[PDB]
DNA sequence: ATCAATATCCACCTGCAGATTCTACCAAAAGTGTATTTGGAAACTGCTCCATCAAAAGGCATGTTCAGCTGAATTCAGCTGAACATGCCTTTTGATGGAGCAGTTTCCAAATACACTTTTGGTAGAATCTGCAGGTGGATATTGAT
DNA sequence: ATCAATATCCACCTGCAGATTCTACCAAAAGTGTATTTGGAAACTGCTCCATCAAAAGGCATGTTCAGCTGAATTCAGCTGAACATGCCTTTTGATGGAGCAGTTTCCAAATACACTTTTGGTAGAATCTGCAGGTGGATATTGAT
């Protein structure tokens, strides 16, 4: 009886089963279904995946090997979609965007 | 051991801080009144988090409040803290 | 004559030397006692983990750098460039906090 | 004192989107608390849609509709293709 | 079958002004008034016990959900009043 | 018999909470004083607002509260608008307000 | 012949209008609008008649608050004449 | 063109029990946008659910969770 | 400012259509009585972590001087928006008729739950590995006097 | 238009605090078998909603006149930013000691389970009576000469 586990038989690095006995136990509903936790692990895993590319590219710019919540902040807040998934969100350590007003230089 | 009792601590939100945290949000010139309005509403809104921290702190029937605790507080009040977990 | 700056100049440098960097602008340890000074005023006794005067921080920082971002486009938006309370109360009432 | 968390999976997805990367303690904490909040949104959309149509049972279809109530357009769209995909990987194989 | 609020609210009604009437398009704004703090009061008390790791909501996690929801002058009086049903229901 | 709002001394239905309790997913188990104490708090509120409804429809010359007193008693109480700060009484217009930089000198 | 002075009638208005609660945008066209946005989304559908009128009670609730914030705005620059950037620093303000 | 159904008189009615006094010209079409928008954004969310209960008709109770997701609750529609 | 003229709004009133309240039947929900199980509190510990203070070094808060530039106050006209009269067309109101969708019941395959057993992926802690803070030095861009 | 003064930015470098990898045990996930629930399709029904037509009322579009508001221009006193000296108190790292959080066991009050009875809340039509057109008269506010 050959064990295979149902994130490699979701191509996920998520896992289903841990998804699985969270949702179960999480008081959501009566039942849960055998999709459910492939669906959540893999719409996690490619957010995760997206904010992850975004954030190590700014990492890049800076010349940095490893991500630091400074470099999440830039990322969430440059993509448009992002900053409004995450419109309620504190980044701790994460700073602010540079913005400063035009009307603020120097004429 | 006990310490001191504390007072007055609000004094601690200096005005170089203030004007620290309007330069960080873009801020370029400040009005002299604007310190002792600023420490008014943060006062406040401290004083709304710690209420809900300490509640949860209490239904816990804890005396430590947890940085979850906090948490939760500010996820309540709309203001999600990530990080701290 | 000895050197000095025009009026702005040193603010806008300050604006731009802290909108790049993230660390905490108010201190530590009188942020602490402001922290536990009202949890006293709430309930007596208390203990606090050291992260969650952490998250206090952090929050209450990120809370009052939106707060002046707002306040100073309410400044600007009356064609000036100071932030006095009035632009305060302002962003607070429009942002449902009043 | 056995704390469970995101991280493993996390740096997994990291290797695979930058091979040459690394995360800072503190990014995998900010990591560990957009999953679980994206999981709770999800989830409690799920619960609420289940219940609005008197179903016990929250499936695939939950998922997918409280996807595209939680996330802004294109992210919605290709959330719901890898969604999709993984479901159906998973049932055939 | 529809199910609502409308007769308790009516009760209500009648005990605080026994000749005053309410007009069909303010009862259901009663009833979604009535929902709303249902869910909010019940969601927080849900929350609360997972996350102290109880399957059981009972009158300490109302009470708590309540202190947390409400302002506070109502809710010291919103407590008072959980609390008197609940200590009345125990010696009924 | 007796039901238990009566032994509660309450209007509101207790066991038609503890069911909707019990059906919400809320918890795998709710206590046998949730759905009283739970009771209890919506009547009181309810009290509250239809109170101050009715002293605004005894104002109007009504015999019927309508959604504009509901409005009314809410917006004039600080407590109340706090808790449906973001509520909408559909039919409840706005108050009286008018920004005295408006009104002729 | 008689002839108010510009701004009576105006607050006579704002008197009235904050005294009533109908609605103030003409049903017909609201609905026509509604359907039409609806159709970019799905095609097809039906709608209740208590969804459009919830619709309006929603967006009329939405704007009136909206002027409110906006008048405040206007306001705030020493002017009582509510213009776009008013409308847009409330929106901005408020999270829009 | 069927934006523009939203009249200047029923716009200035909703300034007027909004408070406002005096009226720019521009205001108009800037508050046809911001109408425009805010009806896109309910209207989708009350169309996903008309989609999730595999319906064809948009019920009132769509139209009151599209508007409660988006922190916008009303009241008497359900 | 008073005084006359004019327009608007509020409080009243009657007649009655329409909305609400009253009434009675019944399917479904709550209540009841009894049996059985179980979550979590109470007691007992074992350690983790928190309170508080200590030293010392330097980073930072504070007060002061002074002057540049901003906010505040004011003036004035052009041109925008308010107010109003007029005519028309869009919306409103009313009626009629079907199709089409929302619900509803039932029954069987399919899907999900749960206990038991086996396996392994995840974790904590130890061991290993490393980027980047924190220094120095030089080039370069900016700023302000002149 | 330069030139001195100052700050910013870049490139280098190494040690260690922080991050990653290794290791082995075990809780939790997977496999299996059985029990329980449910989805949905097939046939059926009756409201809703949409289509369509029609009259007419009132609200809107338009044009005209002008009052007054907004924007520009100007001026000035004082407030707030820049820079500096001074000294304190924050930061960093660690010690001490105990408070309180977390792991574990035991067992009862409280919760669940189930079969059956009693009560009740929803519903539709009848009965009741309030709120609303559409009128008047009086109070109030506005506007223009003076
Ligand atoms: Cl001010
Ligand atoms: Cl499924
Ligand atoms: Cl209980
Ligand atoms: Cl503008
Ligand atoms: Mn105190
Ligand atoms: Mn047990
Ligand atoms: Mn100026
Ligand atoms: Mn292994
Ligand atoms: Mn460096
Ligand atoms: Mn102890
Ligand atoms: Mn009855
Ligand atoms: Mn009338």
């Amino acid at each position: 009886a050959k064990a295979k586990t149902r994130s490699s038989r979701a191509g996920l690095q998520f896992p289903v089963g841990r998804v699985h006995r969270l949702l179960r136990k999480g008081n959501y509903s009566e039942r849960v279904g055998a999709g459910a936790p492939v669906y959540l692990a893999a719409v996690l895993e490619y957010l995760t995946a997206e904010i992850l590319e975004m954030a190590g590219n700014a990492a890049r710019d800076n010349k940095k090997t490893r991500i630091i919540p400074r470099h999440l902040q830039l990322a969430i807040r440059n993509d448009e979609e992002l900053n409004k998934l995450l419109g309620r969100v504190t980044i701790a350590q994460g700073g602010v965007l540079p913005n400063i007003q035009a009307v603020l230089l120097p004429k | 051991r006990h310490r001191k009792v504390l007072r007055d601590n609000i004094q601690g939100i200096t005005k170089p801080a203030i004007r620290r945290l309007a330069r960080r949000g873009g801020v370029k010139r400040i009005s002299g009144l604007i310190y002792e309005e600023t420490r008014g509403v943060l006062k406040v809104f401290l004083e709304n988090v710690i209420r809900d921290a300490v509640t949860y702190t209490e239904h816990a029937k804890r005396k430590t409040v947890t940085a979850m605790d906090v948490v939760y507080a500010l996820k309540r009040q709309g203001r999600t803290l990530y990080g701290f977990g | 004559k000895p050197h000095r700056y025009r009026p702005g100049t040193v603010a806008l440098r300050e604006i731009r030397r802290y909108q790049k960097s993230t660390e905490l602008l108010i201190r530590k340890l009188p942020f602490q006692r402001l922290v536990r000074e009202i949890a006293q005023d709430f309930k007596t006794d208390l203990r606090f983990q050291s992260s969650a005067v952490m998250a206090l921080q952090e929050a209450c920082e990120a809370y009052l750098v939106g707060l002046f971002e707002d306040t100073n486009l309410c400044a600007i938006h009356a064609k000036r460039v100071t932030i006095m309370p009035k632009d305060i109360q302002l962003a607070r009432r429009i942002r449902g906090e009043r | 004192s056995r704390k469970e968390s995101y991280s493993i999976y996390v740096y997994k997805v990291l290797k695979q989107v930058h091979p040459d990367t690394g995360i800072s303690s503190k990014a995998m904490g900010i990591m560990n608390s957009f999953v679980n909040d994206i999981f709770e949104r999800i989830a409690g959309e799920a619960s609420r849609l289940a219940h609005y149509n008197k179903r016990s049972t929250i499936t695939s279809r939950e998922i997918q509709t409280a996807v595209r109530l939680l996330l802004p357009g294109e992210m919605a769209k290709h959330a719901v293709s890898e969604g999709t995909k993984a479901v159906t990987k998973y049932t055939s194989a």
